[PDB]
């Protein structure tokens, strides 16, 4: 059945799960023509699958080569997204193969299913939560590696950073979700709050800057601040 | 001309005969059915005075056998049996088309429904869905589950109708998923056609039973399987124009003959529309598209 509030706390038991989020995968920049019609141009994007109890990010990046020639792309990027996170679950050990995988957008359904009929015992599931996870490109050393990307490549992150060392999964995600809403909402301010400290720095390996608990705490209401700002900003309130 | 003669009508039914209904009541002199077209199937079906949830019926070819309706007290039905004693159920045959005892087939000259909805429906067929070899008959009712509907609880008592799954291994070759999904020709014509069914006589057949079960007897399972031979014929750009010219005469037949009052159960919106208006074959069923607009416009 679809995940929603009620059954949230499902993501941080010990059952294996893959949250995939297709947004990123098929992106274009629209521009005109020398004869004053429009055309689009396809960029590198990426497929974000994630496990919410664990932090581990399987990027897999998407690049352009992969629509030369092909129609309808829109449709084509989900079919894509399905067989390369079923070639992710084949490449793993059975023993880390996901019982579940959650995709964010309902039209993942089928061509998830399909590609997964070997597996009949993996759940594919819908989500009613309105996930931010295609603010993912507003994380610069993500949107970095894949802007740089010269042919398909699938690049393994940490999303948590070390965070699970202090917190639980339960509070790791909030902190993601609450982050990746805020950089959807303002990239800007969310960007300049997480900066606004240059003396907290991001490690090499890292994709955050390195918080103090109480920084966090911080950072946090920054991060809530913003969000309702802009809430008022945009329905005037 | 052939004729199925009936011990007594003991019980008051509702008693049909192909695309024909008429009423007996309680112990009225009533002893069976003449003039029936030789060279069809046909199905005898009842539905009880005193119980509607009773509906029930007999596919037969009059070739195969001599056969007679008996009321069963204890089991509470009309069976149907064989007279293996040709001479004796000749001459009690003629003995009750002497005193008039019978109702005669009302078939028009003019009217070809019964062959258009059973033109590939052949009783050999009928006996592979519906297994009970021992008669030459097939019982059918409104409560008979299909294998496929008891694969999601009698095996001896289920329809064995030909499984379609569109989101199944066999429906989909490794590697061809997205081409095989969204466009179902593979499947039909390899699969299905070449593989199974053999041939499209045959997928018609079973496509025309399960149509004709679904709207005598209420049977559910019949409904899905009789769209789902529709919308992979329709779902597939690859179909021979034979069968596509085919399959707009028997859909538009079926339509034709549909009670009205029985539509908003018997088409189901999403896969009528689907076929007409956004399949690959959305403009090659002239007929029956032109039949269901002007017949059922609110279902779409
Ligand atoms: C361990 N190698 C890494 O690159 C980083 N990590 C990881 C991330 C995503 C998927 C996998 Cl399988 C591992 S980890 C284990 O350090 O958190
Ligand atoms: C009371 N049981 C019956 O009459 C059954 N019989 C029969 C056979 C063929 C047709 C009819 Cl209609 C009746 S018989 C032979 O016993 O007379
Ligand atoms: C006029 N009422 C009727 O029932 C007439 N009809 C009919 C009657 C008796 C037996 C049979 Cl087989 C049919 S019919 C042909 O219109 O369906
Ligand atoms: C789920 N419905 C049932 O099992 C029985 N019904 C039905 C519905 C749609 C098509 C068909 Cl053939 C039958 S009925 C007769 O009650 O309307």
């Amino acid at each position: 059945g679809a995940m929603n509030s009620s059954n949230y706390a499902e993501l941080f038991n010990n059952d294996i799960k893959l949250f995939v989020d297709d947004t990123n995968v098929y992106r274009v920049t629209v521009h005109k023509t020398f004869e004053g019609n429009v055309a689009t141009k396809a960029i590198n994007g990426c497929i974000f699958t994630l496990n919410p109890k664990t932090g581990h990010l399987f990027l897999k990046i998407i690049h352009t080569s992969v629509w030369a020639g092909q129609k309808r792309l829109s449709q084509l990027a989900k079919w894509k997204t399905a067989e390369e996170v079923s070639a992710l679950v084949r490449s793993l050990p059975k023993e880390e193969q996901p019982k579940q995988i959650i995709v964010t957008r309902k039209a993942m359904l089928d061509p998830l299913e399909v590609h997964m009929l070997d597996f009949p015992n993996i759940a594919i599931r819908p989500t009613e939560l309105r996930l931010p996870f295609s603010a993912a490109m507003s994380i610069d050393k993500l949107s970095d590696v894949v802007m740089k990307a010269t042919e398909p490549q699938m690049v393994l992150f940490n999303i948590y950073d070390d965070w699970l060392d202090r917190i639980s999964s339960y509070t790791a995600f909030s902190r993601l979700t609450l982050l990746l809403r805020a950089l959807k909402t303002n990239e800007e301010s969310a960007k300049m709050i997480l900066l606004s400290d240059p003396t907290i720095t991001i490690k090499s390996y890292h994709l955050w800057p390195s918080f103090t608990d109480e920084q966090w705490i911080t950072i946090e209401s920054q991060m809530r601040d913003l969000i309702l700002t802009e809430y008022g900003r945009k329905y005037n309130v | 001309m052939n004729t199925v003669p009936f011990t007594s009508a003991p019980i008051e039914v509702t008693i049909g005969i192909d695309q024909y209904s008429f009423n007996v009541k309680e112990n009225q002199p009533f002893h069976g059915i003449k003039d029936i077209p030789i060279g069809h199937v046909h199905v005898i079906h009842f539905q009880h005075a005193d119980n509607s949830s009773m509906r029930y019926g007999y596919w037969f070819d009059c070739r195969m056998g001599n056969f007679y309706i008996q009321y069963d007290p204890k089991d509470g039905l009309y069976k149907m049996m064989e007279e293996r004693d040709g001479a004796k159920f000749e001459n009690i045959v003629h003995n009750f088309k002497e005193r008039q005892m019978m109702v005669s087939y009302p078939k028009i000259d003019e009217d070809d429904t019964w062959y258009n909805l059973t033109e590939f429906v052949q009783m050999d067929k009928i006996r592979k869905i519906v297994r009970k070899d021992e008669n030459q008959f097939s019982y059918v009712d409104s409560s008979m589950t299909t294998v496929q509907e008891n694969e999601l609880s009698d095996p001896a008592h289920s329809l064995n109708y030909t499984v379609i799954n569109f989101k199944s291994r066999e429906a989909i070759r490794p590697g061809h998923e997205m081409e095989d999904f969204l466009d179902k020709s593979y499947y039909l014509n390899t699969v299905m056609l070449q593989g199974i069914f053999k041939n499209s006589s045959n997928y018609f057949g079973e496509l025309q039973f399960a149509f004709l079960n679904a709207m005598f007897f209420g049977n559910y399972g019949s409904s899905l399987q009789w769209h789902a031979m529709i919308e992979l014929i329709c779902s597939s750009a690859t179909v021979p124009k034979h069968m596509l010219d085919k399959l707009d005469e028997i859909l538009y037949y079926q339509i034709k003959t549909l009670p009205e009052q029985y539509s908003d159960i018997l088409l189901n919106e999403r896969v009528w529309n689907i076929c007409l208006y956004s399949s690959f074959q959305k403009n090659s069923l002239h007929n029956t598209e032109k039949i269901m607009e002007n017949k059922y416009p609110e279902l779409l």
